[PDB]
């Protein structure tokens, strides 16, 4: 259980930064029309 | 060129098939996780203990259900508001009797369903649209916080969260009118008139276009193929439509701007359904339907019953049947 | 560009303008807390609880020690009145300047002075007026604590004796204790921060908030912000009020659940018993009016084979039985001395429940939250008599109700926000449509 | 039908004198039973203790006799158990606890009047439904 | 040059005529008393 | 646009005003004397405050019958007389 | 050039309402409809065939007002004013229920008339006539539901009373005596109400947010002039956004317009269907093989069986003072309850 545990603990905290960092990497710029 | 900056751009890329984006990174994995967890138990989860008495009830195909019947069980009234993830019970087993799965589901859908409403604003931007479909499917998703999340909050138990199953949706929503009389509240009144009202206009508009479309083909084919994907030019006649339909009830009752027209289309669903999530979201708080429960006395002060009163002898049919054997104390506060 | 349905966006770099609808609205705020508050206290009827007369201001008041004394007794009215006569008086000031800067004031300011003047996009100057703010909360946070250290103290549903006011000379500092809240779960038993549950830890978490609040004001005042975040946000008017309304929204949320969970700083002798504190309160009734008639409740088997009156959690505790199960994490001052290590303590079930804690279970389980919207009180089926509707329903239904639209605002101006940043938020560009320049998906 | 002197006119003691009360005072009585009472007692039932109710017949096998004006005023004075084995003030609203039960400070003796007449003459009216319960709504 | 009464004036009146009507009846309605 | 007169300009017209201003209290006048008088109650049938039962009966009068179901509510209402 | 055409060119004159042939038909009965219905709600009771105050004048709300069926004591009964029953009475009329026939079918023929107005317009102006089409399906529920339905019963009595509660009321017994959320043409009908919201929404939101930049201004309406030829929104980009948010988008306007017609009428259709089988009681009441268990292993238990508990509290609590023709006399000890309440 406690395996599955910190299982868990990992892939939740990855896909969290993915989502943090990804924002964080210059969103406003990626669209089709003005980007900064 | 850099690693990460690539992948940034595989995931925000407009040329994906399906967009991922960035909440698609939450979203998938969350709804993979809720739709495997729900199909698995759908079939093959052992009865649970919905109301935490000991009395488990069978939700599942192979323990005697069928597809009107089954459903994931709400998680025992024992564990109320607590979190019980796989790790927390002592074995599967543990789990599975006190409806461990329903939280999984529930919970990863939820998060991953939010996430589906922000890809849908992400996209608009990496397409260079107006930004507001997503504001349109808040109105769904508020729905579903409702019953999944609010209300068993403020009931202090997801054992009273709203089951995943066709008759378990029946179950709560007969519960629900007996312990809040829904039916006389006015903000399911007003969900009422945002989904009759929303099936009236999808009707009305589009047998509006449809009776205005422009002669393009021959008795012997579908007019569909009057219409190519991308043409330039409107395929009805708007003006046609308006003359027909200010007629029918009078000039000014009647759209000649498609813009407004699509706005209205677009805002009384939504906004009748806004209030009807509130609703769920409110009586979730125990502020109930009006109460008109012998408000007609006569001059001696006998009670003369209205439909109020014949609706509350209902009510009391639902209360006093619902969990026969949970309540021991005469009063069903929560 | 803007129709008259949306007029308000006309203010958006008209400076003088805004601070004037600001400062108006704001004294529509002042008003309606002075108003309001000599509203409740012209209605108010000293020998009857708060929670039944539709009282949701004066419990604000009676919480921080004024106008109250052991019990909850209202000693003394006259401080409500003092509040609701200055709120109402001050709001006359706000509303001045307000109408002023709004009609007659210059409708840009950035000419008169290059202090109270500002652009949206000077990011410099809008981290200055936020850190100004931060200050002014930071102020209003220790305000708190200066009454509840120095000028009276704090209504304490916990004191010994049914409550009282009490000063608050040991607040906690610790932050172990502090932020220790911030990272309990927000489920059943942890409850996040709508568990603190002693005004010790309420009184040290605002010189926290404070500190913190004052603190990053000066940070802000004194920075500029960093290249990471210039990249990542969106620097217009729009765009931070998008940011506020979330904010707004989110907190919300909390006192919501706050209300409707927390009896410490909404004391149950002023708001109503909390749904599960009812909840509870009926089984204790039963319990006690059983046991009176000779049962013995520890070993009483219910229908279902659980204990009748008592049972075990899933951890073990002892607990009350039937449905009420499920509120077993409630903690209230007058159960706590029924409770041992183990839970509800059988030998203190049996022999040392006091007539005060029959009396305050009657009270609180006919006083459950629950009411028709027009103030039936009671279960949905219940006759028409009895005109209630608890403040804590009243409150948390307002607030979520809210938060939820502040939600849907907070995607509305956000979803625009980017939009009219890209320059796409009026339409697409007939002759530069992205999505005819790209590729075809299959 | 109509709120009638007969209906109006209750036992005053167990001796069997009648009073007959006004039309104005039932609905005084009507008033003061929901600010004080109905809390526990809406229509003639006890939610804190379901066994014991305020229908007459009830009342009439009480120890002393409560189906009467005068036992039901000296309730509210000092209530008793059913039995009249034990003064339960304590945990009653009744004038002698009205430090406690702060609702009962503003009662004064003809409000007590008004108040058990309502009691009195509500079974008459309502029939069943008076102490009946949920059955009868 | 404008025509006072037509198939609109009757079918206006028609309904706001009783309307009034059954409002005053409406509003005397909230004094009758038991 | 179909020629009769526009609404916009029919309401802000003084002599508008000058008759609704007549014509429209009279018929809430009209509709309150209705029910002040009970002229209500008695063209339409509906029992007032103080005739739904006689003094000691808790029974509907309750229609029973089709084609005696006129002499069935007469009866019930004398039952009040 | 005979009085027939003259005529027909006066009821065809383009005016403020346009009143036509089916004028004749849907003015009169619309209006008697429409007042019948304000007129027992402002005036009349149900004391005399339900037991039940229903009218302002007795002290009821807009929620609590109805005009109520006639007794069950009626039958079928047209109840006529002039029939056999009120004999021409006025009075006498309205307390036996005669406004519920009258407004019952001046509403149905009104019905028909707005439908040939829907059909005599469309003629006169030129296009397809799938506006009334569509009106069918609101015709099949009103039939099914008011006419067919307490025709197959034992009286108008058990029809819906037309008000507010007295519907709601008319909800809850459909589920207690039939189930009727257990049925399959309810539910297709439920898809079809929730699956058109669903168009609705999902359509006008589209519109609104593939608008082409037509305008300077802030407000988009301004740039919309109803003689354009051009579309005023991108279909290309709509149905791309949609393949990649949902996987499959609409490409054709005119197939998505005419399913928006459809979905919405057609579950409409289906419920009609399933409500003239209740007029026989021809439920979908249980599962035999859910039952057959459930008797010989009192451990099985499903939502399914839940449910049917709920539905029994029902029948009994609300039958006696339902069907007060009945004179059902239920005595405590024999109305189902679960444990304390
Ligand atoms: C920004 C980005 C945000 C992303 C972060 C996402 C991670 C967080 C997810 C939150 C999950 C919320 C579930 C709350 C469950 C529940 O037990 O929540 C309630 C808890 C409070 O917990 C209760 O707290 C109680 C504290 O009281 C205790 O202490 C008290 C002290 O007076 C009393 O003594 C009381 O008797 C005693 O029990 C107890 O612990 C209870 O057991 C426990 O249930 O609320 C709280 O944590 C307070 C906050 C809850 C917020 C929930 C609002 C949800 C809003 C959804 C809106 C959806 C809109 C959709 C838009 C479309
Ligand atoms: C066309 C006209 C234009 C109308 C447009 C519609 C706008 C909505 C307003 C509806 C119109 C009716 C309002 C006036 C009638 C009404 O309400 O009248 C009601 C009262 C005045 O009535 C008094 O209402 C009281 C209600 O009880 C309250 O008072 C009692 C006193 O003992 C008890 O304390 C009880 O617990 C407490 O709840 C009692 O019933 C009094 O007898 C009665 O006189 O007005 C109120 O309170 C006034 C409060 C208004 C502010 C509303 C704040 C509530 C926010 C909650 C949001 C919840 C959202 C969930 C929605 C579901
Ligand atoms: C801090 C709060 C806040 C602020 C400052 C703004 C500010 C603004 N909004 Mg945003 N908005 C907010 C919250 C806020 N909004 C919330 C919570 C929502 C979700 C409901 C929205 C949804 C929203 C939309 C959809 C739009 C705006 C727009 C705008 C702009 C013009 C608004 C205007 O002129 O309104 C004018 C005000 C009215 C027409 C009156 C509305 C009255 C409401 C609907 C009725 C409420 C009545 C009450 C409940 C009961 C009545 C009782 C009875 C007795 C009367 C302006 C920049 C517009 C925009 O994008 O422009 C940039 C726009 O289109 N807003
Ligand atoms: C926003 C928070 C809030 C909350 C929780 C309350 C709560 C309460 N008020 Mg206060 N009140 C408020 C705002 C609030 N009010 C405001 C803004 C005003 C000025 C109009 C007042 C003026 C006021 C008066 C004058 C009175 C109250 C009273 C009451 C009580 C009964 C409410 C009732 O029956 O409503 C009935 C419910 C409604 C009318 C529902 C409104 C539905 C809206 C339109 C939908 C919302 C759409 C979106 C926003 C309750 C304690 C009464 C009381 O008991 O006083 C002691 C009373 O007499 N309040
Ligand atoms: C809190 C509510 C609020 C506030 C503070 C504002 C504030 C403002 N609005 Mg918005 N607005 C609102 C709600 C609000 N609005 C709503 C609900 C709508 C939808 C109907 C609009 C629609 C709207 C439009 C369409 C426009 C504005 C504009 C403006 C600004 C200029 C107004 C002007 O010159 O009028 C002049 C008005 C008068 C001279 C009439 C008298 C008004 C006074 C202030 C009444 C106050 C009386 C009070 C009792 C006095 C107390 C005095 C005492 C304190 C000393 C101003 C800052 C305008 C703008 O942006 O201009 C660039 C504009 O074009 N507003
Ligand atoms: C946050 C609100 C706010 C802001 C930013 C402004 C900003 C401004 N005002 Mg406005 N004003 C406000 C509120 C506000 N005012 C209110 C509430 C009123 C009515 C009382 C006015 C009445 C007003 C007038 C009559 C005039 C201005 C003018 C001006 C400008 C020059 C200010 C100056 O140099 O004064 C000098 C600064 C001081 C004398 C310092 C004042 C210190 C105050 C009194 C104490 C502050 C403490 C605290 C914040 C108050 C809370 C106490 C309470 C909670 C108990 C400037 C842009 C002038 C202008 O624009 O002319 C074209 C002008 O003529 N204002
Ligand atoms: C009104 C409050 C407020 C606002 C709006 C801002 C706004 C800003 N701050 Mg300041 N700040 C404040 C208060 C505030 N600050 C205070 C009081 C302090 C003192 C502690 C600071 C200290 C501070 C520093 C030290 C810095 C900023 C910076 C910034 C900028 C970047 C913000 C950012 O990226 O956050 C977004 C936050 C993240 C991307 C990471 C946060 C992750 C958290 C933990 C998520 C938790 C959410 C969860 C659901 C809720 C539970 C909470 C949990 C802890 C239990 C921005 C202008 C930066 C800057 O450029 O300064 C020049 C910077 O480096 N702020
Ligand atoms: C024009 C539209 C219209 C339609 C379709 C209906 C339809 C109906 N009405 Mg309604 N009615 C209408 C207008 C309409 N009414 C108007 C304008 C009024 C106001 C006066 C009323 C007032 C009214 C009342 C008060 C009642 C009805 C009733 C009825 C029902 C029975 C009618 C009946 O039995 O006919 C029978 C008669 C015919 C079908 C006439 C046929 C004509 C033939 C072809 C010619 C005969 C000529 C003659 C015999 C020869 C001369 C004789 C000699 C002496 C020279 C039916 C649903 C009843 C109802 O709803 O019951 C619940 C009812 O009680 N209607
Ligand atoms: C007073 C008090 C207290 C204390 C308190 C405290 C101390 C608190 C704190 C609080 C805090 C400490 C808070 C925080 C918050 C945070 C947040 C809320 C965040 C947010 C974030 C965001 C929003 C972000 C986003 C993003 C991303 C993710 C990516 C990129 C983009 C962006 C940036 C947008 C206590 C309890 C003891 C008691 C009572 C009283
Ligand atoms: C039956 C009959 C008949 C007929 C009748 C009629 C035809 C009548 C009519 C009637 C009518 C015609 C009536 C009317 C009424 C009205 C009303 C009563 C109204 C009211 C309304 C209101 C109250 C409104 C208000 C409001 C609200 C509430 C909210 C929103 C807004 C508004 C403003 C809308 C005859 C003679 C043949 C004979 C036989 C029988
Ligand atoms: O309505 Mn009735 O109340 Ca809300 O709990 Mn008490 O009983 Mn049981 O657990 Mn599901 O259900
Ligand atoms: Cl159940
Ligand atoms: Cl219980
Ligand atoms: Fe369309």
């Amino acid at each position: 259980m406690e395996t599955l545990k910190i299982t868990v603990y990992i892939v939740v905290t990855f896909f969290v930064l993915l989502f943090v960092f990804g924002f964080l990497s210059g969103d406003p710029a990626r669209n089709p029309k003005r980007k900064d | 060129a850099n690693l990460w900056e690539r992948f940034c751009n595989w995931v925000t890329s407009t040329d994906n098939r399906l967009y991922v984006g960035w909440f698609g990174v939450i979203m998938i994995p969350t709804l993979l996780a809720a739709t495997i967890c729900f199909v698995i138990a759908f079939i093959a989860a052992p009865p649970v203990d919905i109301d935490g008495i000991r009395e488990p009830v069978s939700g599942s195909l192979l323990y005697g259900n069928n597809i009107i019947t089954g459903a994931v069980v709400p998680s025992s009234n024992a564990i109320g508001l607590h979190f019980y993830p796989i790790w927390e019970a002592a074995s599967l087993d543990e789990w599975l009797y006190n409806g461990g799965p329903y939280q999984l589901i529930i919970f990863h859908f939820l998060l991953g369903a939010s996430c589906y409403m922000g890809r849908q604003w992400e996209l608009s931007y990496r397409l260079g649209m107006r930004p507001w479909i997503c504001v349109a499917y808040s109105a769904p998703l508020a729905s579903a916080f409702a019953v999944f999340l609010i209300y068993p909050i403020g009931q202090g138990s997801f054992s009273d969260g709203m089951p995943l199953g066709i008759s378990g949706t029946f179950n709560f929503m007969i519960v629900f009118q007996a312990e809040h009389n829904i039916l006389m509240h006015p903000f399911h009144q007003l969900g009422v008139a945002g989904v009759f009202g929303g099936a009236l206009f999808c009707a009305m508009h589009g047998s509006l276009v449809t009776s205005s479309l422009i002669r393009e083909t021959t008795e012997t084919e579908s007019a569909n193929y009057g219409y190519k994907f991308g043409q330039e030019e409107e395929t009805y006649n708007i003006v046609a439509a308006h003359g027909y339909f200010g007629r029918l009830i009078f000039q000014y009752a009647s759209f000649n701007n498609s813009r407004s027209l699509h706005f209205f289309l677009a805002a009384w669903p939504v906004v009748g359904v806004w209030f009807t999530a509130l609703g769920i979201s409110t009586m979730a708080f125990n502020l109930n339907g009006f109460n008109f429960n012998h408000s007609v006395i006569d001059a001696k002060g006998n009670v003369i019953n209205t439909w109020a009163d014949i609706i509350n002898r209902a009510n009391l049919g639902m209360e006093v049947m619902h969990e026969r054997n949970a309540h021991n104390f005469p009063l069903d506060l929560a | 560009g803007f129709a008259w349905w949306a007029g308000n966006a006309r203010l958006i770099n008209l400076s003088g303008k805004l601070l004037g609808a600001h400062v108006a609205h704001a004294g529509l705020i002042v008003f309606w807390a002075g108003a309001m508050t000599l509203f409740e206290l012209a209605h108010f009827i000293p020998e009857k609880p708060m929670y039944e007369q539709g009282l949701i201001l004066i419990p604000h008041i009676a919480t921080l020690g004024w106008g109250v004394g052991p019990g909850g007794e209202v000693v003394d009215t006259f401080p409500f009145f003092v509040v609701g006569v200055v709120h109402l008086i001050s709001s006359a000031v706000l509303g001045f300047g307000g109408v002023y800067h709004a009609i007659r004031g210059p409708e840009t300011l950035e000419e008169y002075s290059s202090f109270f003047g500002y652009d949206w996009k000077d990011k410099n100057k809008m981290t200055t007026i936020l850190g100004f703010h931060l200050i002014v909360l930071g102020i209003g946070a220790l305000l708190l604590v200066a009454k509840a250290m120095f000028f009276g103290g704090l209504y304490d549903t916990w004191a010994p004796g049914g409550g009282d006011v009490r000063v608050i000379t040991n607040p906690t500092l610790d932050p172990r204790v502090i932020f220790g809240y911030l990272l309990k779960s927000p489920f059943g038993g942890e409850g996040w921060i709508v568990s603190v549950n002693n005004l010790e830890d309420v009184v040290g978490g605002h010189i926290w908030i404070g500190l913190i609040c004052i603190a990053g004001g000066i940070w802000h005042i004194l920075t500029t912000p960093f290249g990471w975040a210039r990249r990542a946000f969106i620097w217009s008017g729009e765009a931070y009020l998008s940011y506020s309304l979330g904010a707004l929204s989110m907190m919300g949320f909390i006192a919501t659940c706050f209300v409707w969970f927390n009896n410490t700083v909404y004391p149950s002798e002023f708001y109503g018993p909390t749904g599960p504190e009812a909840s509870q309160a009926q089984a204790m009734t039963f319990l006690i009016r059983d046991q009176k008639l000779g049962a013995n409740v520890g070993s009483a088997q219910g229908p279902t084979g659980l204990g009748k009156y008592l049972m075990r959690s899933p951890t073990g505790e002892i607990i009350f039985g039937g449905e009420t199960m499920r509120f077993w994490d409630f903690r209230g001052p007058w159960l706590e001395p029924l409770r041992g290590p183990n839970g509800l303590d059988l030998n203190k079930i049996k022999n040392d429940i006091q007539p005060w804690q029959e009396r305050r279970a009657a009270e609180y389980m006919t006083h459950a939250p629950l009411g028709s919207l027009n103030s039936v009180g009671g279960v949905a089926t219940e006759i028409n008599s009895v005109n209630f509707v608890s403040p804590r329903s009243w409150l948390a239904t307002s607030h979520f109700v809210l938060a939820f639209f502040f939600l849907v605002g907070h995607l509305w101006h956000a979803g625009r926000a980017r939009a009219a940043a890209a320059g796409f938020e009026k339409g697409i560009d007939r002759e530069s449509e992205p999505v005819l320049s790209m590729p075809s998906l299959d | 039908a109509e709120l009638t002197p007969e209906v109006l006119t209750v036992p005053l003691n167990s001796e069997g004198k009648t009073i007959t009360l006004t039309e104005k005072q039932y609905l005084e009585g009507k008033r003061l039973f929901q600010y004080a009472c109905a809390s526990c007692h809406v229509g003639g039932i006890t939610k804190t203790n379901p066994s014991l109710d305020l229908r007459t017949e009830t009342l009439a096998l009480a120890t002393p006799p409560r189906d009467n004006i005068e036992g039901l005023v000296d309730y509210m004075k000092n209530p008793t158990t059913y039995d009249g084995e034990q003064e339960i003030a304590e945990v009653h609203p009744s004038l002698r606890s009205a430090d406690i039960f702060p609702k009962m400070r503003n009662l004064t003796e003809k409000d007590l009047v008004a108040i058990a007449g309502h009691i009195l003459v509500e079974p008459k009216i309502l029939g069943d439904k008076w102490g009946g319960g949920k059955v009868y709504y | 040059s404008y025509p006072i009464f037509t198939v609109r004036w009757v079918a206006v009146h028609t309904l706001a005529v009783p309307t009034i009507f059954f409002l005053g009846a409406i509003a005397a309605m909230q004094f009758i008393q038991r | 646009t179909t020629g009769e007169r526009p609404f916009s300009d029919i309401i802000t017209s003084v002599r508008y005003w000058v008759i609704h201003s007549i014509t429209i209290p009279a018929l809430f006048i009209a509709g309150w004397l209705f029910v002040s008088t009970g002229l209500a109650y008695d063209v339409f049938g509906t029992p007032r405050p103080d005739s739904y039962y006689a003094q000691e009966q808790r029974s509907i009068p309750l229609v029973t019958d089709r084609f005696e179901a006129k002499q069935q509510v007469e009866t019930f209402l004398e039952q009040l007389k | 050039r005979g009085w027939f055409d003259i005529l027909d060119d006066w009821l065809k004159r383009d005016r403020f309402v346009f009143v036509g042939w089916s004028g004749i038909l849907l003015f009169p009965c619309a209006y008697l409809a429409l007042g019948g219905w304000l007129t027992g709600t402002t005036f009349v009771t149900s004391w005399y065939t339900h037991g039940l105050a229903s009218s302002y004048l007795e002290g009821c709300n807009f929620l609590t007002v109805a005009v109520s069926t006639p007794a069950n004591s009626m039958g079928h009964s047209l109840l006529l004013l002039w029939g056999p029953e009120a004999q021409g009475d006025f009075t006498r009329w309205c307390q036996l229920g005669g406004l519920w026939t009258f407004i019952a079918l001046h509403g149905a023929f009104g019905l028909i008339g707005f439908m040939l107005r829907q059909f005599e317009i469309a003629r006169l102006v030129g296009v397809r006539p799938y506006n009334a089409i569509a009106f069918s399906a609101p015709i099949a529920v009103f039939v099914s539901v008011f006419l067919i339905y307490p025709l197959g019963q034992s009286s108008w009595f058990f029809a819906p009373s037309f008000g507010v509660a007295a519907i709601f009321r008319f909800l809850l017994f459909f589920q207690g005596f039939h189930n009727w959320t257990l049925n399959p043409f309810h539910m297709m009908g439920v898809a079809g109400v929730l699956g058109g919201a669903l168009l609705c929404a999902i359509h006008g939101a589209t519109v609104e947010n593939t608008l082409f930049q037509d305008g300077e201004g802030a407000s988009t309406f301004r740039a919309f002039n109803p003689t354009q030829a051009e579309e005023t929104y991108s279909m290309v980009t709509a149905n791309r956004f949609w393949s990649q948010i949902f996987g499959i988008a609409f490409s054709n306007k005119r197939w998505l317009h005419f399913f928006m017609l459809f979905v919405p009428v057609t579950g409409l259709w289906m419920s009609a269907i399933g409500v003239v089988g209740l007029a026989l009681n021809l439920r979908s009441y249980d599962f035999i093989s859910q039952e057959i268990r459930a008797a010989e292993d009192p451990e099985f238990e499903t939502f399914y069986t839940k449910n049917l508990l709920l539905n029994e509290g029902i029948r009994a609590w609300m039958a006696p003072q339902d069907q007060p023709h009945e004179n059902f006399v239920f005595p405590e000890e024999v109305l189902p309850r679960g444990n304390a309440l």
